[PDB]
């Protein structure tokens, strides 16, 4: 498996007008850990954060691309991307990678711009974009985050519930996982402020 | 056919390429704009032609566009060309971001254009570009810069200078007034309405006959801002 | 092969001549008038007609280019075609990469771009065509006037073509911010009435308006109502 | 093989590598030397496949020269890390696959030391201390003993003889003397060779 | 799986003497399990002074013979004068190499009279890598008639034997005995001999027969 | 994924699941698959789901420029053409068996295009693993000229076959009547599974959480 | 095919074997090895026989064009690295070439080993080919870079005999240069199996 | 305006015609073809004494065995000189034989006409030559002379002037050659004719000298050289 | 594209675009150079002082690579592209031989350069004289003009711009060994050349020194000062 080269998974989850992105922290070649503070939730403006995952150079590259195309769209235009622009965004560039595909799987969590609506997605490395409505994962460890987050997740959570069950998603998702893990980082995405939270995650 | 070529690329009798000239004397047709460098910002104040009918008003600024994080410019004449030399500068700048994960210093962008321009001037015979551009932009190297550029693709920094209609009398105001590492922001405020104050002949300055749009540093993060029409008549009425 | 090199080049006072010439043809062109309502904005211009043989239906100024953006010019027609065609790609580009549809001020900045490739590239003359596009989205009202130099201007209310001063005085007399679509349509129409000289029918003048609903052309009839009480 | 190493303390950067340049059975080379001067204060450490490492990283190091003469300063070390990092990137699926393993150790007058890792794959990732080859699989669990972010360079030096000796005793592969340069604010300062 | 290579067999010689050179091949052109023809001379008169073999691939030997003489006419074109064997020999080293990554599969042996009338022959490899030796086989039958060509030629591993030179009779019965020695053994030479002689005054051509069997 | 088609005395009507899986797992359960076209051409998506989103979505804006350019109503013969010479240019990589249906003015049509070209007009089809159980059941109970509503129930129970007897396609069934006088996009048409509730409650007081660093930044 | 080379107090002898082998067949067994590029260059051969007599002939002829262009005689380093841009754009396409480039520029006795791969490396003691370690063995065994030229001579002459001796791809007459401070001179084109019994009594 | 592959009236490209007239301008260089090889002499004609004389090289080595002494628009030749470099080297890579003095003027000459401004995949060149030079070398016919022009044509010639005063000097040389002439007897006859010609007071300086003799390969004179060769004047 | 001949012969033989940049070199801002025993000095007149212009990027005195920098005058855009193709060819020189360029090298590249853009299609000749200075790897100090036909030279001090003739005049009347024979002599020499030339004794011009294997050396225009009061 080429994804699992560098193992790691981000998810989103979808609260009261707040979308909270998660990941891991450890950036390693296949069996060695090499780093426990590699970046993959990359800002895409004020309150829309893209979680991608995967091979390492492909997470870099897609992250330094969908920028680049994003303060062009955002200095031609007069606007912040909205989200579902975002979405097709990125989309269309993993797309036309098609038969050399980027080995990202990204997801995209964030609010609209005016109305602040939550709004969320996942994609695969080709570009099926799928919006949902509960919440996302992506990466070498999906399994266990789809156990943790579809048996913890609950409709209408405001903030804090909502840190509390991204948080423990993320640690009891990894640490099921071996090529993953080494801490947790958690964005909560509020209409007014943004809180980053790293997490107390088994260092082995 | 070489009864049609116009030969646009080519020296005269004396050394001076007509097509540079007389685009220099289109811009010299062009509104009048100025910004000034000071210690604690940047102010560029450019006389508008939208002057005054049924226009809309539905853009933030006429002649300023914003070009990175950290940089805004002042196009004078020909607008479209303008707009394909903005467009060409937000390619350049977001393609040093793309391949060195940092912004774009002002003086390395600037060149980057001006290569341009130039390269439009010597060959390929295409007209060169009308238009004259004042740069604004912050870089962690050398601090808060003013940059002119003109249709030859020669550029210069500045402290303060005007480009377009009654520029001579704006750079003379900007000798006689200009105190150099000792203006203020609101300094630059005063002065530039004081200059403009001179030179728009038309008669009584409005704030429809102008727009100014500063730039700042402000916690760690670079900011460029427009002034709205009250300051902009709060700042007249503080010029009187 | 053809010609590479611009045939525009800055007269040795700096003004280009071309545009200015091209300019002048717009000026002969049939008048047209757009206003912005609060809710809209509307379109209508007038039909050069020569002999009732011509199929009246059979094309029209105001094309509309998506479902909410809308195109009348003033001057040469198979231009304006050009730049209708070169409008449509334009903002199925724009559909196909954002999946959103194209904001007006978007789609003038790089019709804009188009018109003004033009003036600077080899062997083509520039268009002789001012566009004024109409659209809506984010709930708002749009109106740009380009002109063959590529500038354009975003406008209350404005008029081109035949006699374009007098209707331009004829608006700042006659345009106020609180206007109501079918009042605006009114005063456009009046706008053309006063220089129309062949007194307008539902055959000779178009009329196109652009509200939250999109864009469209109205049909004759409906025209033809608005042709009355006056 | 090839072995390079890297640690960052407050103020610094003391990358070692081996001075071994083989050919499948025999030392050709025991004098060859890994770290490629940059700029005044970034050394390049590259080391895998023969031909990509001295073409690329010479590649890398004629763009930098060329951009302090093009704008009278150099590439502040991200900047430097994250431009290989395309290079190495956008040839990655090119027609020349470059297979070289980096580290770029650099010190700014700003924002301080940093030591930029980077896999084969285009991989970048800062770190405070990294490694290569098959010695990294001996090497980083020692300086995760001894490693802490207050070390002082002469610690570091210390530190870096327990990995070394540690090489010497039980890797596999005949590595005898090691280069060791650091970076301060002062720019390089070509330390002694450690030898066994 | 389509193959564009097949062995038609077929040997050549060379021999160079004080002032001749002659070269020789069989003209069996093999294939599997068959015979083709009983003739295919595998050696081409490309000047007064150079006669190449080529042996192999028989399409390769062709179009490289064809290749050679049209640079030769543009040679004499751009020059006004032949192509020596030196330049013949190095300019069909660059034409082999040029394809050094399909192969021309073709053993020639360039043999012929330098500028100072002495014999030179220039054995060559598919990929161009050529030199100058004083004697040499090339093609299937080469490693039979390689080491008596030492023997009678290089007079190696002899003791008490004066090292004359090469006379053009003794080159000859030495050309028609070995290629007898290969035509009882090796199953790719027989059914006839070309022997082009080589000297000052033109090219000279001698043909033998063998077993056909 | 098992999406099928009909088409009765009046115009057509497409089905098609709601579920999408990754290699084991059901990611989505409520992925749309009657995707836009034209303003009555709708267009089924089925395999490669980037491969259908991307070549739909492309054939919808070359039918939108085409139908403000000919002034008219887009013809399914046009969209079917253009579908079918795109997905043949790449010679079958791009898995995107399409099923197109619209009604023109010739009449109701619903093509069928597989993924490398080869399209077939037919009066009812299923792409999709669930192929197989809505072959089964449109076969055994289609008739030519049938009534809107058992056309309804009808392809409800074709897809519904596919939704219990296959792995891969599940969640609710969506179906779209096209007529002559417009499109009706009938979402979430049944419901066969219900499971939506539970029984254990799984919450966690804040604190349980082990957290380390922290950070917040107001906007 | 054994060729190894190495620098002393005065310049540098490269000496190479001169049997070239077919795979099992040995196609001649006199070989010239060592394509002399310039009065005061020299660059050995290895591997595939074409790929050296082509890209070192070549390499000859850049030299020359930048000898009559800068009229300054190019250097060794420019040689070796010439010729390692010349293996580098070819990376991986099957050229199986290992040499050396021996020579004499205003640095001094610049000795530069340029392999297939694009490995370009200066230094003291060389050996490439397919016996290449034994001549390792009996060259270190051997070497003080204060040896005279007849003792390098001798030096040689064991190395690349017995270097022929244990292997089955190398033998012939051996090849031995001395490249002095005015150019190289052909020191010896000598017998191996003479020289192996004139070592073995 | 017209083009440049215009011919005239008469039948002479413009350009071509124009070219040969500002060859007229340059400074005087002659060279002359004996039985013992070919010798080059050409005036530096320098401006001012803040120049360095051995600046100017109006006599450049080709190969071993020719010297290419130019007149004229001495920034074209360098394309000329390059192009002949690159010949006659890749002419020994592939040939192992050097090459012969007619090649080499031949190939160099194929450039001159070869000039225009609508074929151009290229930016090629838009315009002829400005120089005129004259190729001088032995083979194995031996010495031999080949003068050159923008025109393209190259002709065999026992002994040519060309540049500014290339009209009386060349009076100069029918007036004093001969087949059976000394190589020396050249240096020193070649020497007084630009004595002649040249309006600067003649010195080793300003002028340079070589040679290409059977087996001495090419040669530039020094400065000591060229003074014990004017102490005849 | 663009193909028409712009630079074709005249009815003199005389490339009438050649002359016209040449004309252009004649309107530029002075400048001039001198080769000294280890130092080599450049100094470029003043350009435009204009109280409100900033020094640093208005200066005609780049650098080409650690030993090779270079004046001009005339168009300064196109000698901003001369220098910007000289520094990136520097660079491949050290790519593909690992020896650092000579002056000869880089300034035969910008001769030619200039040479293939006299002659090429819709392409004008470059406005511009480069005195490119520097230092071979032995040491020796380095001295080559280039114009826009493409000629260039070494030379002991040549100056080049507007009013080049009185200030060559200068350095021919002025240029002796005992000139050279240390720094500030030399030094003193160009300013001392450019004051016939200068607007009045200066920054106007301020210059630039270059030592025997040292980078670039500039002066601001206090030292500039000291040796102005020198002279004056
Ligand atoms: C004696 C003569 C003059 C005929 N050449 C060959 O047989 C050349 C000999 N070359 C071949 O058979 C070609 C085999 C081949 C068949 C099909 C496709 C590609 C290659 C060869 O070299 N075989 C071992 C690899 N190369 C070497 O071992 C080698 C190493 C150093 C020097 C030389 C060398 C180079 C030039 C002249 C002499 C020797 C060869």
């Amino acid at each position: 498996s080429i994804m699992s080269y560098n193992g790691g998974a981000v998810m989103a989850m979808k609260g009261k007008n707040c979308v909270a992105i998660a990941a891991d922290r450890r950036f390693g070649i296949q069996a060695q850990m090499v780093t426990t503070d590699f970046q993959k939730i990359f800002p895409m403006g004020d309150r829309l954060y893209i979680g991608l995952a995967g091979l390492a150079t492909d997470v870099q590259t897609v992250a330094q691309r969908l920028k680049f195309r994003l303060n062009l769209y955002e200095l031609k235009e007069g606007r912040q991307i909205k989200p579902y622009t975002l979405m097709s965004m990125v989309a269309n560039l993993l797309y036309e990678k098609r038969f050399g595909p980027y080995y990202t799987e990204p997801v995209i969590a964030g609010l609209d711009p005016k109305t602040f609506k939550p709004f969320i997605c996942s994609l695969d490395l080709i570009g099926c974009p799928m919006v949902t409505d509960d919440f996302v994962v992506s990466g070498t460890c999906a399994e266990q985050m789809y156990g943790m987050c579809e048996s913890l997740w609950e409709p209408n959570m405001d903030p804090d519930h909502l840190f509390e069950t991204i948080s423990q998603a993320m640690l009891n998702a990894v640490d099921r996982d071996a090529v993953s893990g080494m801490g947790v980082i958690v964005h909560i995405i509020e209409k007014d402020k943004i809180t980053t939270r790293t997490l107390k995650a088994r260092m082995d | 056919s070489r009864r049609y070529d116009s030969r646009t690329t080519i020296f005269s009798p004396e050394g001076r390429l007509y097509q540079v000239e007389y685009a220099m004397e289109a811009i010299g047709h062009a509104g009048t704009c100025l910004g000034i460098l000071a210690n604690d910002g940047v102010l560029l104040a450019a006389e508008r032609r939208n002057i005054h009918k049924l226009l809309d008003e539905v853009f933030f600024s006429e002649k300023i566009y914003k070009l990175n994080e950290d940089m805004a410019c002042s196009v004078a004449g020909i607008t479209s060309d303008a707009n394909v030399l903005t467009n060409e500068l937000r390619l350049i700048a977001q393609r040093y971001l793309l391949q060195y994960q940092e912004p774009i210093p002002c003086e390395q962008l600037v060149t980057a254009l001006c290569d341009i321009k130039q390269a439009y001037t010597q060959f390929g015979g295409k007209r060169p570009f009308g238009v004259s551009l004042l740069y604004i932009g912050w870089d962690k190297h050398y601090g808060f810069q003013l940059y002119q550029s003109d249709p030859s693709g020669n550029y210069g920094g500045w402290k303060a200078t005007c480009i377009g209609n009654n520029s001579a009398a704006a750079v003379s105001m900007l000798k006689q007034d200009y105190k150099e590492g000792e203006m203020t922001l609101k300094s630059a405020l005063a002065l530039a309405i004081k200059v403009l104050n001179k030179t728009m002949d038309v008669s009584k300055l409005s704030a429809e006959k102008v727009e100014i749009a500063t730039l700042t540093r402000e916690n760690g993060k670079t900011v460029i801002r427009v002034l709205k029409q009250k300051e902009v008549e709060q700042l007249i009425k503080k010029h009187e | 092969r053809g010609y590479s090199f611009s045939l525009t080049t800055f007269s040795p006072s700096g003004k280009l001549v071309q545009i200015e010439y091209a300019l002048a043809a717009v000026a002969g062109g049939a008048p047209s008038v757009g206003i912005k309502a609060a809710n809209g904005v509307v379109l209508a211009t007038e039909k050069k007609q020569k002999s009732i043989l011509y199929d009246e239906r059979s094309v029209h100024k105001v094309e509309p280019i998506t479902k909410h953006i809308g195109l009348v010019y003033s001057g040469m027609g198979p231009d304006y075609r050009v730049l209708v065609h070169r409008a449509r790609k334009l903002a199925q580009q724009y559909y196909l990469v954002y999946q959103e549809p194209i904001p007006t001020a978007q789609l003038v900045q790089r019709v804009a771009s188009v018109m003004q490739e033009y003036t600077q590239s080899g062997g083509v003359r520039p268009f002789g065509v001012s566009l004024l596009i109409c659209g809506w989205n984010e709930g708002r009202p749009y109106l740009f006037q380009s002109d063959p130099s590529g500038a354009y201007f975003a406008w209350k209310a404005t008029a081109m073509g035949k006699n374009y001063v007098n209707g331009k005085t004829f608006l700042e007399k006659r345009y106020n911010e609180d206007l109501e679509l079918e009042d605006a349509i009114h005063t456009a129409i009046l706008t053309l009435k006063e220089s129309f000289e062949g007194q307008m029918t539902e055959d000779n003048i178009e009329v196109g308006i652009c509200n939250e609903a999109g864009f469209r052309r109205l049909t004759p009839t409906e025209v033809k109502d608005y042709l009355a009480a006056i | 093989m090839e072995y390079l190493i890297g640690i960052q303390g407050p103020d610094y950067v003391l990358v070692a590598s081996d001075r071994v340049a083989a050919s499948n059975i025999v030392q050709m080379k025991d004098d060859h030397d890994k770290m490629f001067k940059m700029s005044e204060k970034i050394l390049l450490l590259c080391v895998g496949e023969a031909g990509d490492t001295v073409q690329f990283a010479e590649y890398i190091q004629k763009n930098v020269q060329l951009y302090k003469m093009r704008n009278g300063y150099e590439l502040s070390p991200t900047a430097a890390a994250n431009f290989t990092r395309r290079n190495l990137a956008d040839c990655l699926r090119s027609r020349t696959p470059y297979h070289v393993n980096l580290l770029l150790a650099g010190y700014d007058e700003h924002e301080g030391p940093a030591l930029y890792y980077m896999d084969y794959l285009a991989a970048l990732a800062k770190a405070p201390f990294a490694a290569h080859g098959y010695g990294a699989f001996l090497t980083l669990s020692i300086l995760d003993r001894y490693y802490t972010p207050t070390i002082s360079r002469e610690r570091a030096v210390e530190l870096l003889r327990k990995c070394l000796e540690e090489l010497q005793k039980r890797f596999i592969l005949n590595l005898p003397t090691f280069s060791v340069r650091i970076i301060d604010k002062n720019g390089i300062h070509d330390l002694d060779n450690i030898s066994f | 799986r389509f193959s564009p290579y097949v062995f038609n067999g077929g040997t050549i010689l060379a021999i160079a003497g004080e002032d001749f050179a002659i070269v020789a091949s069989d003209t069996r052109l093999s294939e599997g399990f068959s015979i083709h023809t009983r003739d295919s001379p595998k050696c081409y008169k490309l000047t007064d002074k150079t006669v190449i073999g080529c042996s192999g691939f028989h399409g390769d030997c062709l179009t490289l013979t064809k290749i050679i003489e049209a640079r030769l006419k543009m040679y004499k074109h751009s020059n006004n004068k032949a192509m020596t064997t030196g330049a013949i020999a190095a300019m069909l080293s660059t034409i082999l190499y040029s394809r050094r990554f399909f192969p021309y599969y073709v053993y020639n042996i360039i043999g012929g009279l330098d500028e100072e009338g002495k014999g030179a022959v220039y054995s060559f490899d598919p990929v161009g890598s050529y030199q100058r030796d004083s004697f040499k086989a090339g093609g299937s039958a080469s490693a039979m008639l390689q080491p008596l060509l030492d023997n009678q030629v290089g007079f190696k591993n002899m003791q008490n034997v004066e090292h004359v030179p090469l006379s053009l009779d003794r080159a000859m019965r030495l050309v028609k005995d070995v290629f007898i020695s290969a035509a009882e053994r090796d199953v790719y030479t027989g059914d006839a001999l070309r022997i082009c002689i080589v000297t000052k005054e033109g090219i000279r051509e001698e043909t033998v027969s063998l077993r056909k069997d | 994924t098992t999406i099928a088609g009909l088409v009765f005395q009046d115009g057509v009507i497409l089905g098609a699941d709601t579920r999408a899986t990754n290699d084991s797992v059901v990611a989505d359960k409520s992925c749309e698959k009657i995707h836009f076209i034209a303003p009555k051409i709708y267009c089924c998506g089925a395999g490669v789901a980037a491969d259908a989103e991307m070549t739909t979505r492309m054939v919808a804006s070359k039918m939108e420029l085409h139908a403000l350019s000919t002034g008219r109503e887009p013809r399914v013969a046009t969209v079917t053409r253009i579908l079918r010479q795109t997905l043949f240019r790449y010679q079958g990589h791009v898995g995107a068996s399409l099923i197109v249906g619209g009604v023109d003015l010739t009449g109701p049509q619903l093509y069928g295009v597989h993924p490398h070209g080869s399209y077939s007009r037919l009066p009812f089809t299923a792409l999709g693993s669930g192929q197989d159980a809505a072959l089964a059941v449109l076969e055994d109970r289609f008739q030519p000229n049938m009534t809107l509503e058992a056309a309804q129930g009808l392809l409800v129970e074709a897809v519904t076959a596919g939704i219990l007897g296959d792995l891969g396609s599940g969640g609710n069934v969506d179906a779209c009547v096209i007529t002559k006088t417009g499109a009706k996009l009938l979402r979430t048409l049944s419901s066969p599974t219900e499971p939506v509730k539970r029984s254990g409650r799984y919450h966690f007081v804040p604190g349980t959480t082990a957290v380390l660093t922290q950070t917040v930044k107001p906007l | 095919t054994t060729t190894l080379a190495f620098k002393f107090q005065h310049g540098v002898i490269a000496a190479v074997d001169s049997r070239a082998s077919a795979g099992s067949y040995i196609s001649a067994l006199r070989v010239n090895k060592v394509i002399e590029i310039n009065p005061y260059l020299l660059g050995t051969m290895s591997g595939c026989a074409a790929d050296c007599q082509y890209w070192e002939r070549l390499l000859a002829k850049e030299c020359r064009l930048y000898y009559l262009r800068n009229g300054e005689r190019i250097s060794v380093s420019a040689a070796s690295k010439l010729l390692s841009n010349m293996m580098c754009q070819y990376r991986g396409m099957g050229l199986s070439m290992g040499s050396m480039i021996c020579g004499w520029d205003k640095k001094g006795p610049g000795l530069y080993y340029v392999d297939e791969h694009g490995t370009r490396l200066s230094g003291n003691m060389f050996s490439t080919g397919s016996g290449n370690t034994y001549a390792y063995g009996v060259m270190d065994s051997g070497y003080r870079p204060n040896l005279s030229p007849e003792e390098a001579y001798d030096l040689g002459r064991r190395a690349i005999a017995y270097a022929t001796h244990r292997d089955s791809y190398s033998g012939g007459v051996v090849n031995m240069y001395h490249m002095k401070e005015d150019g190289w001179v052909k020191v010896e084109s000598t017998d191996v199996s003479d020289l192996l019994h004139q070592y073995r009594e | 305006d017209r083009g440049v592959n215009t011919f005239s009236p008469e039948g002479r490209l413009f350009q071509v015609e124009y070219a040969i007239e500002a060859i007229k301008l340059g400074s005087t260089a002659i060279g002359i073809q004996t039985s013992e090889g070919v010798c080059l002499a050409v005036e530096k004609r320098i401006t001012s004494p803040l120049m360095e004389p051995s600046s100017i090289e109006k006599i450049v080595e080709i190969d071993a065995h020719i010297g290419c002494a130019m007149s004229g628009l001495i920034a074209d030749a360098k394309t000329l000189i390059d192009k002949a470099r690159v010949e006659t080297q890749n002419h020994w890579f592939t040939y192992n034989e050097t090459m012969t003095v007619e090649s080499v003027t031949q190939a160099v000459s194929n450039l001159a006409l070869q000039f225009g401004e609508e074929d151009a995949d290229p930016g090629a060149m838009s315009r002829p030559f400005g120089v005129a030079l004259l190729f001088g070398g032995v083979d194995e016919k031996g010495p031999q002379l080949f003068h050159m022009d923008p025109s393209g044509t190259f002709v065999q010639c026992d002994a040519r002037a060309i540049g500014s005063a290339s009209e009386g000097a060349q009076s100069s040389l029918q007036e004093v050659y001969h087949k059976s002439m000394t190589l020396k007897e050249a240096i020193k006859s070649s020497l007084i004719i630009l004595k002649q010609v040249m309006e600067e007071k003649l010195n080793a300086t300003n002028i340079e000298l070589a040679t290409v003799q059977p087996g001495q390969n090419f040669h530039m004179f020094t400065k000591e050289e060229l003074e014990e060769v004017i102490k005849d004047i | 594209s663009y193909d028409r001949a712009i630079t074709v012969f005249s009815p003199d033989g005389h490339l009438f675009q050649v002359e016209y940049a040449q004309e252009a070199v004649k309107k530029g801002s002075t400048a001039v150079g001198v080769r000294g025993r280890d130092i080599v000095v450049l100094g470029v007149e003043k350009k435009s002082v204009a109280k409100l212009q900033d020094e640093r990027t208005v200066r005609k005195i780049c650098a080409l690579d650690d030993n090779v920098c270079m004046a001009f005058a005339g168009l300064t855009a196109d000698a901003r592209i001369v220098i910007n193709r000289a520094r990136v060819e520097c660079q491949s020189h050290r790519l593909t031989v690992e020896d650092p360029v000579t002056v000869e090298y880089i300034t035969r590249y910008i001769a030619s350069l200039k040479q293939r853009y006299t002659q090429s299609n819709g392409r004008r000749p470059f406005g511009i004289s480069a005195l490119i200075v520097g230092f071979d790897f032995d040491g020796t100090p380095r001295l080559y003009q280039t114009d826009p036909s493409g000629t260039y030279h070494a030379w002991k001090a040549n100056a080049i711009g507007r009013g080049a003739k009185s200030v060559r005049e200068f350095l021919e009347k002025n240029y002796t060994d005992e000139a050279i024979e240390t720094d500030d002599l030399t030094i003193k020499l160009v300013i001392k050349a450019l004051l016939e030339v200068v607007q009045s004794g200066g920054k106007n011009i301020e210059l630039a020194v270059m030592r025997r294997d040292q980078s670039l050396k500039i002066l601001n225009p206090e030292e500039i000062e000291k040796y102005v009061a020198e002279i004056e």
